[PDB]
RNA sequence: UAUGCAAAUAUAAAAUUAUAGUAAUUAUAAAUUAUAUUAUAUUAUAUUUAUUCAUAUAAUUAAUAGGAUAAUAUUUGUAGUUUUUGAUACCAUGAUAAGGAUUAUAAAUUGAAAGUGUUAAUAUCAUAAUCAAAAUUUAUUAUUUAUAUUAAAUAUGUAUGUGUAGAUAAAAUAAGAA
């Protein structure tokens, strides 16, 4: 008489570590030894399980466009799913993709954080989109269907903690998460710079702040999304020097030597 | 899950931190659902720069933006229902089965202060409390008292 | 009452009861306290330093003037944390073509530096014949008596490690205490990236000898990176070694244990792409370090896994147990009564009821 | 414990439904169809005179008084306007030559009085009128 | 008596009042109140100009609906397409078999009619079937 | 409804019942418990107003993890499946409400403790929970009455019928009542 929600689950750690490590006893929680959580769960099992998080407008709801059973029996009487053919000769198609979802940096502060869309609440830090895997969030690749467990909901297992994780957050915790996971220093010393989709700006920059167009090359500056190098600070600060705008000259390099990683050091 | 070793007393007690999620998306998006509304509906020309076609084009455009950002907060607040955090008890703000300053229920409300669990002080039942505003006009105007020290006391720049 | 807590800090009950401040009793400080004075703890961050140079400093400093005379030579050579990303031949060719006229030893050598650097950061192995032109003659040779410079020695040893070459001893050699001397002026960066060449290399007395001295030295183990140490310690296979390792291990503090054991754990699993080279199966080592840690860590209390297998004694639970030996006791007191000697020293005893089974 | 399912419709309250639904829907078309006609009609029909003929501004004889006025100056826009009282009190306002005689003085019938055709002559014809359509009394 | 999840968990408090459109359950029961002249402006959009709602296009790659939203509004394409129209209704969907040119650019809960006049003979108790009787309900 | 036929409680007694054999004592008393103002006297009660009362939906609740101007940790990117079982669709102890009839003028308040769905020990298939656009049959609810009538979240098409049966609701507090 042995019933059980889940007749199956994988481990975490493959077969290169456990089997040496077994012999080190681990002092699993007293009052319950035993624990099943969602990055153990079989790939079915947890697909499902993932789907049935969102409210609605979800795979796990009957009716939100993303279902995939044939019919539904609704009030003792079966219905028919309309499919998708039938339901564009009347219903206009407007689609853009993941393209839709996500939002710029520059939007991301006024969103408060957030870059996507997506109902399920997005965290760059690695541990509330916590898999097997560390939570990494995609930006081009961002669907309704989510193969990646990055995001958020509020219905599957093991979630009440990472809900108060959330609700938790400090000032700045998105942010912060995202300015340190995508723009970490270089292992050989080497300033995070010469990004190839990055480099048209710095060259626009450049050319702004040569043309004496202060103004237009700082408000094409804060347009930056990573480091940009030492030539911007430098072409900033010698177009100053005409104008006598010494505040504008320390703001900037305020700016570049004391939050991104002393670039303006020259 | 499935009532399988449950912790809290109340299973309801979740739909608060539900509550709170849907709050944050709200914080999320009423911004960016708000410009897009603004956007699409003015008929009046935005400036010199976009004017007849190149306006309403960029409407459309916004318009199917907004549509194609899925899972956008809508719903408005006073439509989403508030559950106590104390009992999972629902009340709808605005009737006597909910308090805005502590964000419960009226039976929670009412077993707090009866025990120890709530600093409040006792006034008449049939009264207007002591707060001058209150006496003075009542609800209304103890509301436009609170939105004249917020906003309309500043001489906005 | 009831299964949901009472925060004392919101409650006025608690807060006006008999065991905390009334209100009408005046509201003042008590006790003042001061923690951060008495004992204050030091900054040890869980993230690591952002802004940490990351790498090994060769201390470049030259005569300004020979430093703008060599201005267009050198603008090849990397800068600081400026890596230009010539051919590592060319700037070979440069040196090989210009040092004889350039007549100033420190600058020969400072420029010899930057070349070993900028083909260490290319890992380009052909520049060991430029060691042995100009510096093997005079540095290290039949007992060379001359000093060379920090820097030069600290460029060659981080092109060796990077390199993966054979001929880091001879000079380690030398660098010790009885020789040149500059094993405390190595930065734990030059320690770390010595650790990780030794061990992918598979030296069993390069990590024995690096690790005795860098304690020796004062070197700081807490700062040198995981990786390496645990890249060090995979290659022993030796039992001396090995033990010399397990007694050790003990310098490490316990979150650096732990982040050992963590780093060990997931290279040898998952991080197995991490490294360029995959690490050989050192299943001693692995068990060892993860026993390391568990000692050194706190221990938690698992009492079902404790006593799982508990059962208790026969006089104890003979109430409880149907068929349980109870003339075992009896054979124990005669047992101890004939060591004791009260009873004639092995006499025979016959069974005194039953056996049950 | 143990739930069982419990029907709650009828076997076959469900296609019965559907078919009501669709023959309500078609009935609604039909009477929305009358509606719109008979609002329409009852727009462009003539309708009583809107003013009270016992109050002090329209007291005197037809041939003295604001009725002189009326005859010779706005008789030929009434008719256009159908005497429907909205139109009728515009124009009695833009007219001058009354000032504010037309609301701090007169007095009109009411709204389900002022709606009647051009002879009525009964106080019970605003009860007469078609109930099916659902013009919101508008005749 | 409505019969639902949420009839246990809540309770009615008998008739309470509610602040002004503010009930917490919605419950549309004249969305099909007809009005000729205030067709335009009864239950629907206030302004001509504004697009229609989000729930009447598709946004993303969807595989199929089994019933549209009731604030779609209606268009020629839903008649002129000939396909599959279904609307979530008590007790369970009305389904759009009588394409009409008349209900185009109203909402289908406008077009759907929420209090069902029909009543089932089936389910109906021996005291309900009473209590019908006795309210004229039924004969 | 006394004329005959008819000794009969006003007591010389031995625990109850029973034919003077049946069972194991038998009776009795006191205190307390909701039915009865009296007619100057700790209060004059007696007037005004009102009554067509209705709403609930689409299932997963059981972890901690810190970042710029800080003397250096890749801890960049922290990775050990699986032995438990109740507030859930019954039941699964307790706890707040409504309900005016005699402590009164006076430097004073006309709302009660006797208990009202949610709360702290009994278990033993229980995934019933709003994030919109939704389904009167249910005791416990003051709606606008005939000069001018639908513009912003979508917001009521029904019932004109001598102020009209029965039944019934409210007020003696800045109001006006003896
Ligand atoms: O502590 C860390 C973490 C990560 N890595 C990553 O290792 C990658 C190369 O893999 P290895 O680190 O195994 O190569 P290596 O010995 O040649 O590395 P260096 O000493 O020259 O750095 C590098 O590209 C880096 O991102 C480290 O080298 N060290």
């Amino acid at each position: 008489s042995v019933s059980g929600v889940f007749s199956k689950g994988r481990g975490i750690g493959h077969e290169a570590t456990t089997s040496i490590l077994r012999y080190i006893p681990r002092a699993r929680v007293p009052w319950q030894p035993s624990r099943f959580g969602r990055e153990n769960l079989t790939a079915a099992d947890m697909a499902r399980l993932w789907s049935r998080g969102r409210y609605r407008d979800g795979p796990g709801n009957y009716n939100s466009g993303y279902c995939t059973e044939r019919t539904h029996v609704l009030e003792e009487n079966t219905v028919s799913i309309i499919p998708r053919r039938e339901l564009e000769k009347y219903m206009p198609d407007i689609t853009i993709g993941p393209k839709a979802l996500v939002t710029p940096v520059s939007l991301m502060n006024a969103r408060n954080g957030h870059r996507v869309t997506h109902d399920l609440l997005h965290s760059y830090d690695p541990h509330i989109g916590r898999l097997g895997k560390p939570a990494v969030v995609d930006h081009d690749n961002i669907t309704v269907e989510d193969p990646n467990r990055v995001g958020l909901n509020a219905a599957t297992l093991d979630c009440r903690g990472r809900i108060y994780r959330w609700l938790r957050r400090g000032p700045f915790f998105q942010v912060d998460n995202y300015f340190r996971r995508s723009v970490k220093l270089n292992r050989d010393g080497t300033l995070p710079t010469d990004f190839v989709h990055e480099a048209p700006l710095m060259r626009k920059i450049i050319r702004l702040a040569h043309r004496g167009h202060l103004k237009a090359a700082c408000e094409e500056y804060r347009r930056v999304t990573t480091v940009p190098p030492v030539e911007v600070y430098r072409a900033l600060t010698a177009c100053c020097v005409p104008g006598a705008k010494l505040a504008d000259a320390v703001s900037i390099f305020e700016d570049g030597d004391s939050k991104l990683f002393y670039v303006s050091r020259d | 899950m499935r009532h399988i070793g449950q912790d809290v007393p109340k299973r309801h007690t979740h739909f608060v931190l539900e509550s709170r999620l849907m709050y944050e998306k709200s914080f999320r998006d009423c911004w960016l659902h708000s410009v897009c509304r603004a956007i699409s509906q003015l008929d009046e020309p935005l400036s010199k720069t976009v004017v007849g076609t190149h306006q309403k084009m960029l409407q459309r455009k916004v318009t199917c933006f907004q549509y194609n950002q899925y899972g956008l907060f809508k719903t408005p607040y006073y439509r989403l229902a508030n559950v106590d955090r104390y009992h999972a008890v629902q009340g709808v703000a605005g009737t006597r089965e909910w308090v805005p300053y502590v964000n419960v229920s009226y039976w929670t409300m009412n077993k707090m202060v009866r025990g120890g669990n709530l600093l409040v002080h006792r006034v008449h039942y049939t009264g207007w409390g002591t707060d001058s505003h209150l006496k003075k006009g009542g609800w209304e105007h103890r509301w436009n008292k609170v939105l004249q020290r917020n906003v309309l006391q500043y001489s906005r720049i | 009452v009831g299964y949901t807590p009472v925060n004392p800090d919101t409650s006025p009950m608690v807060a006006y009861s008999q065991y905390h401040w009334h209100y009408n009793l005046p509201q003042g400080m008590e006790r003042p306290h001061s923690v951060n004075r008495t004992f204050a703890a030091p900054f040890q961050s869980n993230h690591s330093l952002v802004n940490k140079y990351r790498g090994v400093w060769i201390e470049f400093d030259m005569h300004p003037a020979f430093s703008v005379a060599l201005e267009p030579q050198l603008r090849k050579l990397p800068r600081g944390r400026t890596l230009p990303k010539t051919p590592a031949e060319e700037v070979i060719a440069d040196y090989t073509a210009l040092a004889p006229l350039v007549d100033d030893e420190k600058t020969r050598d400072l420029w010899l530096a930057k070349v070993f650097q900028h083909c260490a950061f290319q890992r380009c192995g052909g520049a060991m014949e430029l060691w042995e032109r100009y510096c093997h003659q005079r540095f290290t040779a039949e007992g060379a008596t001359a000093k060379p410079p920090l820097s030069l020695v600290k460029s060659v040893l981080f092109y060796c490690n990077k390199t993966d070459n054979s001929g880091w001893r001879a000079l380690f050699d030398r660098c010790l205490k009885d020789g040149w001397n500059y094993t405390p002026l190595f930065d734990t960066a030059q320690w770390s990236f010595m650790l990780k060449s030794i061990g992918r290399m598979g030296d069993e007395d390069g990590v024995r000898a690096v690790l005795e001295e860098m304690l020796d030295v004062q070197a700081d183990l807490d700062r040198v990176e995981a990786r390496s140490v645990v890249i060090a310690l995979n290659a022993v296979t030796n039992a001396d070694v090995y033990e010399f390792v397990k007694k050790y291990l003990f310098n490490f503090g316990e979150r650096k244990v732990k982040f050992l054991r963590t780093t060990y754990s997931d290279l040898r699993g998952h991080g197995a792409g991490k490294l360029r080279i995959p690490l050989k199966e050192n299943d001693n080592m692995y068990y060892h370090v993860c026993w390391h840690s568990s000692i050194r860590s706190p221990r938690q209390f698992s009492p079902r896994q404790l006593y799982f297998d508990y059962t208790p004694s026969t006089l104890g639970s003979s109430s409880h147990n149907p068929n349980a030996k109870i003339d075992d006791i009896v054979k124990d007191k005669i047992e101890k009564w004939k060591a004791e000697g009260l009873l004639p020293e092995d006499y025979v005893h016959e069974d005194r009821v039953y056996d049950r089974s | 414990a143990k739930p069982k399912k419990r029907p709650k419709v009828g076997q076959g309250f469900h296609e019965k439904a559907q078919k009501w639904r669709e023959e309500y829907l078609l009935d609604r078309h039909r009477a929305l169809a009358d509606s719109l006609r008979a609002y329409v009609e009852f727009s462009t029909s003539k309708r009583v005179e809107p003013w009270d003929a016992r109050f002090k501004p329209f007291d005197r004889i037809e041939k003295d008084g604001v009725y002189v006025l009326m005859r010779y100056m706005m008789e030929e826009k009434l008719q256009l306007c159908n005497y429907h009282h909205r139109p009728v009190k515009r124009l009695f306002c833009n007219i001058g030559l009354m000032g504010p005689q037309i609301t701090t003085k007169a007095r009109w019938k009411p709204y389900r009085f002022a709606t009647n055709p051009a002879g009525t002559s009964k106080a019970e014809r605003m009860y007469q009128r078609d109930k099916t359509v659902y013009t919101h009394g508008h005749n | 008596i409505a019969k639902s999840a949420f009839g246990f968990y809540l309770a009615r408090r008998g008739q309470r009042k509610y602040p002004f459109l503010r009930r917490p359950h919605i419950k549309n029961t004249h969305s099909m109140n007809p009005s000729a002249p205030y067709f335009w402006s009864f239950m629907t959009a206030k302004s001509q100009m504004a697009f229609l709602p989000e729930e009447n296009y598709i946004t993303g790659d969807w595989t199929g609906k089994f019933f549209v939203s009731k604030r779609q509004v209606y268009t020629l394409q839903h008649a002129t397409s000939g396909a599959k129209v279904r609307v979530k209704s008590f007790p369970s969907i009305f389904e759009f078999n009588s394409p009409s040119r008349w209900n185009i650019g109203k909402e289908m809960n406008t077009l759907t009619k929420p209090r069902m006049d029909l009543i089932d003979e089936q389910m109906l108790t021996k005291k309900q079937r009473l209590d019908y009787v006795r309210a004229g309900l039924l004969p």
